[PDB]
C-alpha cells in the first residue's frame, strides 16, 4: 500500500504526531520500509534528541528499517538503544537474527580485547548494552 | 510420524492445484477454499523444504481473482488481503537463504514486485530491483521467463530500454516447457515489441507471425509503418483504434511516451547535409510536424540532440556539418574492455557446468 | 461549513470567510486533538464512510488544508496534505474520498508533479488510478495540466507559454507554480541560446524568452555570461556562457588512461 499518509503526519512537527506516527510505524515497517527509509534521517535525529517524546520507539523503528535494507550492524546499534522496548525473552524471526548479530559483534570486540589485556573480562570496559 | 507430515504437505499442495481452473471448474467460485488452504499458517507449516512444489504463478492466479476490482467485481475496495499476503511473503524472505535455497527466494520477490506494478509506485521500486538479482540456474525455464517478463516491464518505466531488451530476448528463448508457446508468450511479445519501438523502431515481425494471433499482428503492422514514414496522423489513429489493447495492458502511458519519438524521428530523416541549409527547405519539413512553430521546433531539436546545427536569425539561414565518417571515439578501447568481461563471465559459468 | 460546536466545522467556516493565516495557526491544534485518539486514518475497521471515526472526518480536514496551503504559499505543507489525500481516494481504500473539490485538488497535483520537473512522475500518477483518460478529458480544470505536459512532450516553447498565460487557473492558484515552471523553461532556452548561437539580436532573445521588460532581458543576458552591445547579444561562440561553460569545469584525457591501464593488469592476472 502506502506509508505516505503516516509519514505526512510525521512532518507536521509536534509531540502527538511523533507518537502516533511511531506506534503506526512499528506494525507494518517491514513491508513498507522502502518509503520509510527516506525519513530515516528524522528517525535518527529524534533518536539522540528529545525535543519530541518518541526516542526509544524511534530507535526501535530505525532497527527494523535498517534490518530490511541489509545493514545488520546498523540495525543492531539502534535495537540496543531502543532499550526498554526491546527484550530477548520475546522471540520473533526478526529478534533471533539481530541477537545473533549482536553476539558476532561482541565476539569481534572480545578477540581484540583479550589479546590486548587478559583480564579485560574482570570488568566491563566494553559496551554496556551488549554485555547486558 | 515424519513421513505422514511430508505426505500431509503433498496433499494440501495437490488439493490447492486441483481446485483451480486448471483441473477443476471455474477459478473464482472456487477461490474462497483455495484461500482457506493458504491462510491459517499452513503455508508456514510448509517449511520442510523451500517453496518450489508450489510456485509464484499459482499464488498469482488465486490472489488476482480474490482482488483486482474486475474479477473480484469491487468485492471489497481494499488491498487488506494483499497487505497480509505481501507481509507474509516478506516474512519468508528474512529466513530465506540466497546461496543454495534461492528457489523460494526469487518467487516471493516476484509476487511482491508484481503487486507494485499492478498498483503502487515507481519510487519504492528501486529496492525490490536490487533485492531480486539472484542466480538464474536455480529457477525453472518457465519461472525464469516470468522473472524476466516482470523485470523488463519495470525497467521500461525507468526508461532503461537496453536492460529490458536483453532480459526479454533471454526470457522467450527455446520452449522445453509451456508458457513460451502459449498466452504468456503473446504477453511477452507485445511488451518486447513496445520496448523496440521505444528504442527507435521494430522493423521485423517474422517471428511474431507464427507466435501471435491475427488480431495482434494488424496493430503491430500499423505502428511500424507510422513510425517508419514518420507520419504522426497515422500513428495517432493507430492508438485511437487500438485503444482497447493499450487500456488492456494497463499502460496508456506508452502512447504519451512514444508520440514524442515520432516527432523526433520526422525531424531526423532528412539529415544535416550541406554546409549552409536554406530555411525554406527545412521549414517545409517542420511544417509537417507542426507548422506555426517552425523556429521553436528547430531550436528544441538542437538542445535535445535530435540534430546539432548553428543558426543565425539575423540572416535566417542554418549552418551545418555533415558527418558520415567514424574516426576513433575510444571505440577499439571500448571493445577490449567489453571482451575481457565477456570472456571471463561466460568462461566461469561454462567451466562450472 | 458553519460550527455545530466541533473543530472540523469551525475550520470549514473559518476557511470560507478568508482568514487563511488563521487557518494555518489553527490546523496544528486541531491535528493534535485528533492525534492522541485513533484517527488520522480511515482505519482498518472501515466498511462504510457513513459512521464516524473513519474516513469522513479525516477527508473534510484534508480537502480544506490543501486548498489553504496554496493560498498561504507553503508548497511543503501541501506535500504532506497531498500525501494523505491521494491514498484516500483509491490506492488501498474506497474509490471516492473526494467530491466537487476533487477536480481542483487533482489539477493542482498534476501541476505539482510537472513543476518538480518529471514527465515520468506525471505519467506514473495517471496509471495508478486506472481512471485516467475519462477524468483527464471531462474536467476543465484537469485538461489545462494535460495540455501543459503534452506541450512539454512535443516541444513548443511558444505553445507552452501560451497555455500557461491564457488559462483561468493561472490567475487563481496555478499562480503559485508559475515561478518554478518558468525557471525550468528559462534554463532550457538559455542552454539552447549559446549552443545554437554565433550571433543573435537582443530583440530576438527577448521575444523567444517572452520577456516583458527590455531591462530584465539585459539583466538576464549579462547573467548567463553573454556579453552585450546595444540591440545585440554576442556570444563566446559555441561552448560557453550558460551552457555548461562560463563556469569553467571540465575537459581532460587522464580518466581513459587509467581504465586502459587497469584492463592490462586484470588481463595479465588471468593469462598466467
Amino acid at each position: 500500500t502506502t506509508a505516505a499518509p503516516l509519514l505526512a503526519l510525521l512532518r507536521e512537527n509536534q509531540d502527538s504526531v511523533k507518537t502516533y506516527a511511531l506506534e503506526s510505524i512499528n506494525n507494518v515497517v517491514d513491508q513498507l520500509w522502502s518509503e520509510i527509509s527516506n525519513e530515516l534521517p528524522d528517525i535518527e535525529a529524534l533518536y539522540d534528541d528529545d525535543t519530541f517524546s518518541d526516542r526509544e520507539m524511534a530507535a526501535l523503528i530505525a532497527s527494523k528499517v535498517y534490518y530490511n535494507l541489509g545493514e545488520y550492524e546498523s540495525a543492531v546499534k539502534y535495537a540496543l538503544a531502543a532499550k526498554d522496548r526491546f527484550d530477548i525473552d520475546e522471540k520473533s524471526q526478526f529478534v533471533e537474527t539481530i541477537v545473533s548479530k549482536s553476539i558476532e559483534m561482541y565476539v569481534q570486540e572480545a578477540s581484540k580485547q583479550y589479546t590486548k589485556d587478559e583480564q579485560f573480562y574482570t570488568k566491563d570496559i566494553i559496551d554496556p548494552k551488549l554485555t547486558s | 510420524k515424519t513421513i505422514e507430515v511430508t505426505a500431509e504437505i503433498n496433499c494440501f499442495m495437490h488439493l490447492l492445484v486441483q481446485l483451480f481452473l486448471w483441473d477443476s471448474k471455474e477459478l473464482e467460485q472456487l477461490v474462497e477454499f483455495n484461500r482457506k488452504v493458504v491462510i491459517p499458517n499452513l503455508l508456514c507449516y510448509y517449511n520442510l523444504r523451500s517453496l518450489n512444489l508450489i510456485n509464484a504463478k499459482l499464488w498469482f492466479y488465486i490472489y488476482l481473482s480474490h482482488e483486482t476490482l474486475a474479477r473480484s467485481s469491487e468485492e471489497i475496495n481494499s488491498d487488506n488481503q494483499n497487505i497480509i499476503l505481501r507481509s507474509t511473503m516478506m516474512k519468508f524472505l528474512k529466513i530465506a537463504s540466497l546461496k543454495h535455497d534461492n528457489e523460494t527466494k526469487a518467487m516471493l520477490i516476484n509476487l511482491i514486485l508484481r503487486d507494485f506494478l499492478n498498483n503502487g509506485e515507481v519510487d519504492s521500486a528501486s529496492d525490490f530491483i536490487s533485492k531480486l538479482e539472484y542466480p538464474h540456474t536455480d529457477v525453472s525455464s518457465s519461472l525464469e521467463a516470468r522473472y524476466f517478463f516482470y523485470l523488463s516491464k519495470i525497467n521500461a518505466i525507468q526508461l532503461d530500454y537496453s536492460t529490458a531488451n536483453e532480459y526479454i530476448i533471454a526470457a522467450i528463448r527455446k520452449a522445453p516447457h509451456n508458457s513460451k508457446s502459449l498466452g504468456f508468450l503473446q504477453q511477452s511479445n507485445k511488451l518486447h515489441c513496445c520496448i523496440q519501438l521505444l528504442m527507435g523502431d521494430i522493423p521485423e515481425l517474422s517471428f511474431f507471425h507464427q507466435s501471435n494471433m491475427q488480431k495482434s499482428l494488424l496493430p503491430y503492422y500499423h505502428l511500424t509503418k507510422a513510425v517508419k514514414l514518420g507520419d504522426l496522423k497515422k500513428f495517432t489513429s493507430t492508438i485511437t483504434k487500438y485503444k482497447q489493447l493499450l487500456l488492456k495492458d494497463d499502460t496508456y502511458q506508452l502512447c504519451v511516451r512514444l508520440r514524442s519519438n515520432v516527432i523526433k524521428t520526422g525531424i531526423r530523416i532528412i539529415s544535416l547535409t550541406y554546409k549552409k541549409i536554406s530555411l525554406r527547405d527545412i521549414c517545409l519539413k517542420l511544417n509537417l510536424d507542426s507548422e506555426q512553430t517552425v523556429e521553436y521546433m528547430v531550436s528544441r531539436a538542437i538542445r535535445d540532440g535530435v540534430i546539432e546545427a548553428k543558426i543565425n536569425h539575423e540572416d535566417g539561414f542554418i549552418e551545418t556539418t555533415e558527418l558520415l565518417n567514424i574516426y576513433d571515439s575510444e571505440d577499439p578501447q571500448q571493445v577490449f574492455d567489453e571482451r575481457i568481461k565477456f570472456a571471463n563471465q561466460l568462461h566461469d559459468e561454462y567451466l562450472v557446468s | 461549513m458553519p460550527s455545530l460546536a466541533e473543530l472540523t466545522k469551525s475550520l470549514s467556516i473559518a476557511f470560507e470567510n478568508g482568514d487563511y493565516a488563521a487557518c494555518e495557526k489553527l490546523l496544528p491544534p486541531i491535528k493534535i486533538e485528533l492525534i492522541k485518539n485513533n484517527l488520522l486514518i480511515p482505519d482498518l475497521s472501515i466498511q462504510n464512510d457513513i459512521y464516524l471515526n473513519d474516513l469522513m472526518i479525516t477527508k473534510r480536514i484534508l480537502e480544506v488544508g490543501a486548498l489553504a496551503s496554496i493560498q498561504t504559499f507553503n508548497f511543503d505543507s501541501f506535500e504532506n496534505y497531498f500525501n494523505q489525500l491521494k491514498p484516500y481516494y483509491f490506492s488501498n481504500n474506497h474509490k471516492l474520498s473526494e467530491s466537487d473539490k476533487k477536480s481542483k485538488l487533482i489539477s493542482l497535483y498534476l501541476l505539482n508533479l510537472l513543476s518538480q520537473n518529471n514527465t515520468t512522475k506525471f505519467h506514473s500518477e495517471l496509471q495508478y488510478l486506472d481512471k485516467h483518460i475519462k477524468n483527464l478529458e471531462d474536467d476543465s480544470l484537469l485538461s489545462y495540466p494535460i495540455k501543459l505536459d503534452r506541450w512539454l512532450m512535443e516541444g513548443s516553447y511558444q505553445k507552452a507559454w501560451d497555455l500557461l498565460q491564457s488559462g483561468s487557473q493561472n490567475i487563481s492558484e496555478f499562480d503559485s507554480f508559475t515561478d518554478i515552471l518558468k525557471s525550468a523553461i528559462r534554463d532550457e532556452i538559455a542552454k539552447n541560446t549559446e549552443l545554437s548561437y554565433d550571433f543573435l539580436p537582443l530583440s530576438n532573445i527577448k521575444a523567444l524568452l517572452f520577456f516583458n521588460n527590455e531591462k530584465e532581458t539585459e539583466k538576464f543576458a549579462l547573467e548567463r555570461n553573454w556579453p552585450i552591445v546595444n540591440s545585440k547579444v554576442y556570444f563566446n561562440n559555441q561552448s560557453k556562457e550558460k551552457a555548461d561553460y562560463e563556469d569553467e569545469m571540465m575537459h581532460e584525457e587522464d580518466q581513459k588512461t587509467n581504465i586502459i591501464e587497469k584492463a592490462m593488469d586484470y588481463a595479465i592476472s588471468i593469462e598466467n
